[PDB]
């Protein structure tokens, strides 16, 4: 159902087209099975973090 | 599940637009994709505007597309032209299909219908049948929607309706043909034969003996 | 834990074990002394494969 895929992309705007192609995969893909999510986080500084 | 809407025809002259809308029934129209087909009588359906906005290559441009909600409908806009371009244009979204609209060109001036209804024949009695025999010519085009109901509701049991084909006089034909019984002959007041042509309704009613 | 500690007390080793046969701690204590520099002697348990 909630399928939740996340990111560790870089700068938000690069992560713009991620919540934008989702939506166009779940456009495609049509069921009441397949209801994605989407989540992301930039490249924090420093290995251990 | 949806349903997908579109009208039963349209006529357009040449050198002006057309607009033919898909209407879903339940959901958004956005929710899924939506593609536009074109099929010639006697071939195989061809591509002409897929995924909402997009132009398949050979497409001469022309033939644009909306997908605004509006109704929940979304429409298809044909840049004005009567070259080829008069078929059958189908709406498919997901797994189901549009109704089909037909348009042809502005050829011959348009004939209203003369509707004829002929009630079943005394001998088909006698013989536990009842036809129904509803006759229709002098249209144009060849698209008639008949209905028939039993003076209190819609009947759809035994009815048979010819396809309307070109007549030999730039003109078109068709005819209706209701099958019954005696019982069910004489159990309803009356039976009507109605006839709708080009958003013209055209009512005829017969009763027994 | 591990770098708690290190904070804590300045530790130089961190001789360690296990018991669980999951490979992939390995490779988490093998990414904890490259940043850290402190040598670590994995013994026994899951921290034991080659």
């Amino acid at each position: 159902k909630i399928v939740n895929i996340g990111a560790v992309l870089s700068t938000r705007k690069h992560e713009q087209m991620f919540r934008e192609a989702v939506n166009q995969a779940n456009k495609r893909h049509g069921s009441w099975k397949i209801q994605l999510n989407a989540t992301s986080v930039t490249h924090k500084p420093n290995a251990i973090q | 599940n949806f349903m997908l809407t579109q009208p039963h025809s349209v006529s357009e002259s040449p050198g002006k637009t057309v607009t033919i809308s898909c209407t879903r029934s339940s959901g958004s129209i956005a929710s899924n994709y939506v593609q536009w087909y074109q099929q010639r009588p006697g071939s195989s359906p061809t591509t002409v505007i897929y995924d909402d906005n997009q132009r398949p290559s050979g497409v001469p441009n022309r033939f644009s597309g909306s997908i605004d909600s509006s109704s929940n409908s979304a429409s298809l806009i044909i840049s004005g032209l009567k070259t080829e371009d008069e078929a059958d244009y189908y709406c498919q979204s997901t797994r189901v299909f549009g109704g089909g609209t037909k348009l042809t060109v502005l050829g011959q001036p348009k004939a209203a219908p003369s509707v004829t209804l002929f009630p079943p024949s005394s001998e088909e009695l006698q013989a536990n049948k009842a036809t129904l025999v509803c006759l229709i010519s002098d249209f144009y085009p060849g698209a008639v929607t008949v209905a028939w109901k039993a003076d209190s509701s819609p009947v759809k049991a035994g009815v048979e309706t010819t396809t309307p084909s070109k007549q030999s006089n730039n003109k078109y034909a068709a005819s209706s043909y209701l099958s019954l019984t005696p019982e069910q002959w004489k159990s309803h007041r009356s039976y009507s034969c109605q006839v709708t042509h080009e958003g013209s309704t055209v009512e005829k009613t017969v009763a027994p003996t | 834990h591990v770098c708690d500690l290190m904070s804590g007390a300045r530790i130089h080793g961190l001789v360690f074990g296990d018991d669980t046969d999951q490979e992939a701690v390995a490779q988490m204590l093998d990414f904890i002394s490259s940043h850290t520099f402190v040598p670590i002697l994995g013994i026994h348990g899951g921290a034991s494969m080659i």
